[PDB]
């Protein structure tokens, strides 16, 4: 029984660094490609906040 | 993939919104303005205090150039000259993504559990619409709780919706819990998932809820929203039908089978007649308006089963008896709109039986269509109930014992009374965490079973009980 | 502002050219100057709480609006004193009277400024960063309270500017300068806060270390746990007062608090000097018990309104000694007094209730007054632990079905303790009907119990267990008597028989029945389960129960005498005889068994 | 019997280990992505505010913002509220924006223009106007800070699309 | 006239300018034009019940009237059709709608109008006179049935002066022009009519020819008249679907009507995928039931009015029927249900209830309702005859 | 009440009050809530007579200033033989104990036709005992309280079982019961019994027991008076 618990003793933390890089490289990738689409994004968002939107509100 | 051209149109389109200082008057929970343009009906605004507190409320009522709101967090101590409101120009929506799982969320749907926005994939109706009864299907195959006294007696198929009935002295949340632990599909997760709301629960017990279905681990397969008894009484009617809505998005467009569980319908119903105390409208018999079988209709309506999509969406509320009775209008529409219905003893709990159930007056509607082969074993069906036929000869055989004499009862009133003993004991009593597959608790059905002659159980075709008599 | 008077309606009036105000905001009337809360406003026409009597009054009359809400006065003094529901020293009133009415109009101060206090600075330094909830110095109140704590109100941030000295002061003197921006921040040895809105806090926790009562069945039965409340039903015949005054005299509490809304003026009074005659029964005899208590006593003559805040009151004050990391407990005369108040306030208001003369808020409102007691770990750096326990105690109306406060309670309470009428009716009193009362707790305190008594829950299950047999079986048995029944039967009428009257009854007034401790009630309880269990297992093989119970002879009567075991004589006296006990009964049973 | 159950328990801390790492990692990733979007915005505010700083591009669009706000006030009575900085372009555009008015609406040009001596905080307001009626009680906000503190909350999901294209197992929408 | 919302409250709205409205009138409020419905008539102001969710409307929105009270359209089409109790075509609005939802501010008419049909015009000749209830041509329609009887709507009067001859024709097409003062008057294939009043007919008959359903006890012990009325209790764990299904199968009236009230569906589910698979046997073995029956359903979902005119609807169709020469015989779901749903709809309306919580309404409502069946003879050249059970 | 006040706390004297009807009372409250509309309480009544009925009940007790005392006796009328009819309920709610009769015993004949089992004093500790009384007098009337209340239960089991169940005890009660009813409620009209010789009757009555099943009385007392 003990030579069972003494298993993750310290394979808690292995296994906690391996699920931690299990999620970097597309963590990482996350924020590279989204400044890779950062122009687009940002500048048709601007275009849609200064274009008019002039409108009686047809009732 | 055309409803992206909706998305970006609407995702670009940007529109301010009004603000105004024209209070007329509050009225106990109600607040009064006068001076409005082009008002919408039932809509939420934000109204600031004169000293930088928000609340937020929704139009009750609208007239000519005039209107009345309410304050989801009451009309306490506010000013009538120096205070502001601006209106969302938009009912109330709810932010969507199939990213929920392992969130957790208030009575307004908000995030509590200190992580990041939802970052809604999608924003959506806060009530749904109804659906074609020409596009659904009935259910079947039925679902595993891992409880033995439910499945093996009351098992569900996945769709019925059945309530299950609770007195004041009644420990059930906790079966809830244990539900939603042991909850899952039988083996020949996948799609499956839950999600699970509650309203008004004593502090302690949402702590517990909280502990105790995270160190479970199956937040993953859940997304629990939460009304403490604090929250005011307006936010508990929003709680369950936001719930409905999510779960309707992920069955229907992600082909998940979900369950959910409503905490208590009857806190939701005293709620409700809190409401339309408001407006001049005398409440229907026991002082409660008439209109909550179309409502609670409305709320449990959209369970179902569609044949377009491979969505299962199962409902399994939960209600208190007031009086410890079936006299209230609850319970008694309920059992309408309802298919069948779950009884807890308040004596077996006296008798210290976890779970103190009983299944005498409970019964499964529609369990037939879930009890076939190719998802159970064939005795499964007749096995429960030549056992109820056994435990009801017992609890006549407990009645003989004094009004003729203990040594009167027959050979066969013997067996049956040794027979309900053990049985009320094993098979009935579950651990708080003990677990057990439908399989295993046939088998301990089977043991329970061989206690008769092989000829005492007059209720089951020859070869099963020859098949399963002699293993 | 100066509004006039434009229609009285008995407790309520209407005012004009109101423009500007907050509907829960003090406002002083008339030319009495008397005290008034606005409700409900639309344009200029204000519709007015009055918390006192109005006569004589005619339109015109000046109205002072005040800008603020209800608030209580918080600091030294208040303990071992008595008020009004709305925060009015009894006692000076009386004394600066000299008579034996109460004037209209009367303002004396909620805490007297006459007294000084030898005041202590804390530790910290002039210059540092300052916020609320965070203890500056300490001041000493009184021998039991000693130290009382000196906290910055909440809502209240800056730098320490300025301490002021140790020594001896009063009340209403600056004594720390502190500057969030500017020096305005002065504060003075007491502060105040709104009734309405509790509190905050650092965070909650959970519950455990049970309470006491000295009474079997309560603690025994369906714990009691400190931070938790229940409901208790009043009979005036099952000891309307006995728990009370046991709670007061044994619970570990640092502080009590009783409060009167329907106060007959009997009980009134004599509580009120009975207390006096009260010794605090703790950490040797202290004469007065007064110096944990303070009360708010209020008879139903007062104004409706004072009834209605008296219970907001008493809360608060309570979260404000909780605050400072005690115990604190909360005794109610009666709830359905405060409830017919409510509806009395609402139908007068002019709405419909729902609830066959109750408005349906008042769930939302018992629920949101229930929701301040628990157990919290406070706020600020000093790291305190408070507590906050109540109880309610529940009146009813002659029935338990038909008042849906009673429903109420039932759906937000987690212990509560129900009444049987006939027990009563047989003055069988401690009256309580055990197939209905229930505890929640019991399944948490099983981590508690096992560091004592890790065998007292299955030994308690299994005699609650026989008592419902024994209930049960009552019902078959009347309708045909004596019949063909085994013994298992008569030991199951006798056991249960036994337990009522040793457990279910015992005098009010005595050193051996009005107080219990844990040990002795697992001592009984052991004692009981192994009579039972011999006394079956002899039975199991012939052994008639009539020559079995002739050949024991007395020892039913042997343990019957247990309870005239005084406590409080060592514990070890009383377990030693305890032990001889089990030691006869069990080699008795072995013989005559045999 | 004891042996299961002692190595049940050691399993149960196992899965407990599993579930909490499995949260925090999916937390930070939805932090993660929470600060791409911040940085997005912030720079998109930076935008804003630099190009408020310029008057040319500023004055038609800041008459267009202010002729939407008559739109939707629909009064005769009105005062506006803007930067000191602008008033004389507000003062020269005055009778653009009536005459405008007059033509989008179907009643008369516009019969008064107010502006009173308030300016907004050039430090927090960095381009925008606000549009009240003569009576002063109603208010119409049109400043770009609130126009982007808006456009961020109603525009995520068309956002999110273009972020990372289209999703999977939405099948059906 | 078509004047704005002046207010609105919950399920009930008012409005402005509503001038020549009768209290019982069709609205398609607002732009979304949901179906209302007006109540009371004060002033210039009016009372409209709405019938879908209310919210979200604002002041100044149009509204039209429709000109009449709640009706029903009729003619070809109507058999192996499903509908709901606002005679809703259910199947044709999941088609286009491709929807599983029932899309709020939906429109399609009763019956399409693309298919076409042969029709064979009566015996009439121009100059001749009409009536209501006469015959003037016939529609084939399918096997089952031998053709659609061309009929006349009741309240007709005058002569025929232009006639369309034999051919293919959509529900469209003005088939008929008469004059009771000029020709101003003309008709189609289909027509429309109320659902309070009940549908005249020329003159009674008592009836004495015996029900057939196939099943020994019941058709020889204690049968029902062609023309009777019959009841049964619920709890159908009792397996009262026995009669039904025989019923659909062995009846000797050639037209069953089932009229859902309202339930949770799955039994509305089985019950509907599980007709269309029986089977009968008139010159060798015909499966279609559904030819033989027209389906209306209902459930919680759907408001409270259509599942209060649910029944009015299906008798009004079985008197159609019945007119058309022919023996019907309609079977109900649950009478409680719709009880139900018109208590609550009284308490809406803020009703005093005679007892148990009821109004008065119940007792004539329920005598009315069955004094619509039996034997009879209808209007006709030919004079044929029909009953109602 | 302002007499009652003037005379007691400006004269010194004691004096005893005697309310013949408070049915009449709200009886007349009531009709002067409707002549104006007002929301109506439970039965009609405006839900605030609870507070006129406090004021009503303010003036009684003693006071430490003065000698003279207050005492009130208002004679009250069920409508129909009720309690939780509004009158006698808030009554209940704020007055102190409650004498209660029966139309039973008196249709007996039974003078005075007191019901003992509602009828409940709910202060009488403090004015009892030694001092002034014998302190047995507690443990007399529990155990008069209790046997009469084992003893009607008795008679309405027979009732509905007949004697197939009747313990010994049970009909002991009984004939205890009738005795009891007989001669200790009966009274003269003129006739007044000291608490003493009460006392007496009731020992007299109570020895028909043995000195087990009145387990409501202490040993010590239990064995001072069993025989004398």
């Amino acid at each position: 029984l003990k030579e069972f618990e003494q298993k993750n003793a310290g394979g808690v933390g292995e296994l906690e660094k391996k699920a931690e890089a299990g999620v970097q490289g597309e963590l990482a990738e996350i924020k590279k490609i989204a400044e890779k689409k950062k122009d687009d994004v940002v500048k048709i968002l601007i275009e849609t906040v200064i274009k008019p939107s002039a409108e009686v509100h047809i009732n | 993939f055309a409803i992206n051209k909706k998305a970006v149109e609407q995702g670009f389109n940007v529109k301010p919104r009004l603000n105004y200082n024209t209070v007329s008057g509050v009225n106990g929970p109600l607040v009064i303005l006068e001076k409005v343009k082009f008002p919408r009906y039932n809509e939420i605004v934000n109204l600031t205090l004169p000293d930088g507190t928000v609340r937020q409320g929704q139009v009750l009522e609208i007239r000519g150039d005039r209107a009345i709101v309410q304050v989801f967090e009451g009309t306490s101590g506010i000013d009538v000259k120096k205070t502001t409101v601006e209106f969302t120009g938009e009912s109330l929506r709810i932010p969507v993504s199939e990213d929920m799982l392992g969130r957790i969320f208030d009575g307004s749907g908000r995030p509590i559990d200190n992580g990041p926005k939802v970052f809604a994939e999608d924003y959506l109706d806060i009530n749904g619409s109804p659906i074609n009864p020409y596009a659904r299907i009935y259910p079947e195959e039925m679902i595993s709780t891992g409880v033995s006294a439910i499945d093996t007696m009351n098992s569900i198929a996945r769709g019925q919706k059945i309530p299950i009935f609770s007195a004041s002295g009644l420990p059930h949340n906790e079966i809830a819990a244990q539900i939603c632990r042991q909850a899952g599909l039988v083996r020949p997760e996948e799609n499956f998932s839950i999600v699970f709301a509650a309203m008004g629960v004593n502090l302690e017990t949402a702590r517990f809820f909280k502990q105790d279905f995270e160190e479970n681990g199956s937040l993953e397969r859940t997304s629990l929203f939460l009304n403490l008894a604090n929250d005011p009484t307006i936010e508990r009617i929003i709680t369950p039908r936001l719930a409905l809505t999510t779960a309707e998005y992920l069955a229907y467009q992600t082909e998940r089978h979900v369950l959910t569980i409503l905490t208590d319908m009857s806190s939701y119903a005293d709620a409700l007649r809190e409401v339309s105390a408001a407006r001049e409208e005398v409440p229907g018999r026991r002082g409660y308006p008439g209109y909550m079988y179309t409502d609670l209709s409305t709320i449990y309506e959209r369970a179902g089963r569609v044949e377009g999509r491979n969505g299962s969406i199962t409902q399994i509320p939960i209600l208190t008896m007031p009086n410890d009775d079936i006299t209230h209008p609850i319970p008694d529409l309920t059992g309408y709109i309802t298919e069948g219905q779950i009884f807890v003893d308040r004596q077996l709990h006296n008798k210290g039986i976890y779970p103190p159930i009983n299944v005498l007056p409970s019964l499964s509607r529609l369990m037939k269509s879930a009890i076939g082969e190719g998802m159970t074993r064939k005795d499964h069906g007749d096995v429960s109930n030549q056992l109820y036929a056994k435990y009801a000869i017992g609890k006549d055989a407990a009645a003989m014992k004094a009004v003729v004499g203990e040594e009167a009862l027959s050979i066969e009133d013997k067996l049956s009374l040794e027979f309900l003993e053990k049985f009320e004991k094993t098979f009935i009593t579950q651990g708080a965490y003990e677990d057990r597959t439908v399989f295993e608790s046939l088998d301990q059905a089977w043991s329970l079973l061989r206690i008769y002659p092989k000829e005492m159980l007059n209720r089951i075709s020859p070869k099963i009980l020859d098949e399963f008599y002699d293993r | 502002e100066y509004g006039a008077i434009y229609s009285v309606s008995g407790p309520v009036v209407i005012a004009e050219n109101m423009i500007g105000c907050a509907m829960y905001e003090l406002v002083k009337v008339g030319h009495d100057n008397l005290v008034g809360e606005v409700i409900r406003i639309d344009g200029d026409k204000a519709t007015i709480q009055v918390y006192e009597e109005t006569a004589g009054l005619t339109v015109g009359d000046p109205v002072l609006r005040t800008g603020k809400p209800l608030s209580v006065e918080l600091g030294p003094g208040l303990m071992e004193t008595i008020y009004d529901g709305i925060q009015r020293p009894l006692k000076a009133i009386k004394e600066e009277s000299q008579s034996i009415y109460i004037p209209r109009g009367i303002d004396t101060p909620a805490l007297d400024r006459t007294i000084k206090w030898q005041f202590t600075p804390g530790k910290f330094q002039v210059g540092d960063h300052i916020s609320g909830g965070d203890i500056y110095g300490s001041v000493f109140e009184n021998s039991l309270i000693s130290s009382h704590k000196i906290l910055l109100p909440p809502r209240s941030r800056g730098t320490i500017t300025w301490i002021a000295p140790a020594g001896e002061y009063t009340l209403d003197e600056k004594i720390l300068e502190v500057e969030f921006d500017g020096k305005k921040s002065d504060f003075t040895l007491y502060h105040t806060w709104p009734v309405r809105v509790p509190r905050p806090v650092t965070e909650k926790l959970s519950a455990d270390y049970p309470l006491l009562t000295g009474q079997r069945v309560l603690d025994a039965l369906f714990p009691c746990v400190q931070g938790g409340t229940t409901c208790i039903p009043g009979a005036f015949g099952c000891g309307k007062t006995v728990i009370s005054q046991s709670l007061s005299k044994y619970s570990n509490s640092d502080a009590i608090i009783y409060v009167g809304c329907g106060e007959r003026g009997n009980e009134m009074a004599e509580v009120l000097m009975e207390f006096p005659e009260l010794y605090t029964e703790m950490s040797g005899t202290k004469e007065p018990i007064m110096k944990r208590t303070t009360l708010v006593a209020n008879t139903s003559n007062m104004p409706v309104a004072a009834r209605e805040a008296s219970i907001y009151t008493g809360i608060t004050l309570a979260e404000y000694f909780r605050d400072q990391g005690k115990n604190v407990s909360m005794i109610a005369d009666s709830s359905s007094r405060w409830a017919e108040a409510l509806r009395e306030i609402s139908g007068r208001l002019g709405e419909m209730p729902a609830d066959q003369g109750f408005p349906a808020y008042l769930g939302a409102k018992l629920a949101s007054f229930y929701e301040r007691a628990g157990k919290a770990v406070a706020l600020g750096s000093p790291d305190r632990t408070g507590s906050v326990s109540i109880v309610a105690a529940v009146s009813p109306a002659g029935g338990d079905f038909s008042d849906p406060v009673t429903t109420a309670t039932l759906g937000i309470t987690q212990v509560f303790w129900g009444l049987d009428k006939k027990l009563a009716q047989r003055k069988h009193f401690p009256s309580i009907n055990t197939s209905v009362s229930y505890s929640k707790y019991t399944n948490v305190l099983n981590k508690f119990y096992d560091s004592n008594y890790p065998e007292f829950p299955v030994l308690r299950d299994r005699m609650k267990e026989i008592l419902s047999n024994a209930e049960e079986l009552e019902q078959v048995v009347q309708l045909v008597g004596k019949s063909a029944l085994s013994d298992s039967d008569k030991i199951t009428l006798d056991v249960a028989t036994l337990i009522k009257e040793d457990f279910l009854q015992q005098n009010g007034y005595s050193t051996y029945d009005a107080f219990c401790p844990i040990w002795k009630t697992f001592d009984m309880m052991r004692a009981f389960i192994s009579y039972h269990d011999e006394a079956q297992k002899a039975v199991a093989n012939g052994a008639n129960w009539s020559k079995l119970a002739d050949s024991t002879g007395d020892v039913k009567h042997a343990v019957s005498s247990s309870k005239f075991f005084e406590p409080s004589r060592g514990e070890k006296e009383v377990h030693g005889e305890f032990e001889k006990l089990l030691s006869t009964m069990q080699e008795r049973f072995a013989e005559s068994t045999d | 019997g004891n042996f299961k159950s002692k190595l049940k328990k050691a399993m149960l801390s196992q899965q407990i280990t599993k579930s909490t790492i499995a949260n925090k990692m999916r937390l930070k990733v939805l932090s993660a992505r929470e600060q791409s979007l911040d940085g997005i915005f912030e720079e998109t505010k930076e935008k804003l505010s630099g190009i408020a700083n310029n008057r040319d591009e500023y004055k038609p669009i800041l008459q267009s913002l202010i002729v939407e706000a008559l739109l939707k006030l629909l009064e005769p009575k009105a005062i506006v509220k803007a930067l000191e900085r602008d008033v004389d372009l507000i003062e020269s555009m005055k009778d653009d924006i009536m005459r405008e008015y007059g033509e989008k609406a179907q009643r008369a040009p516009l019969e008064e223009i107010v502006i009173s001596n308030d300016y907004l905080n050039k430090d927090l307001v960095s381009g925008g106007v606000v549009v009240s009626n003569a009576s002063d009680k109603i208010e119409i906000n049109n400043t770009l800070e609130e126009r982007l503190k808006l456009l961020s909350e109603e525009a995520l999901p068309a956002i999110r699309l273009e972020l990372y294209g289209p999703s999977k197992t939405r099948k059906f929408f």
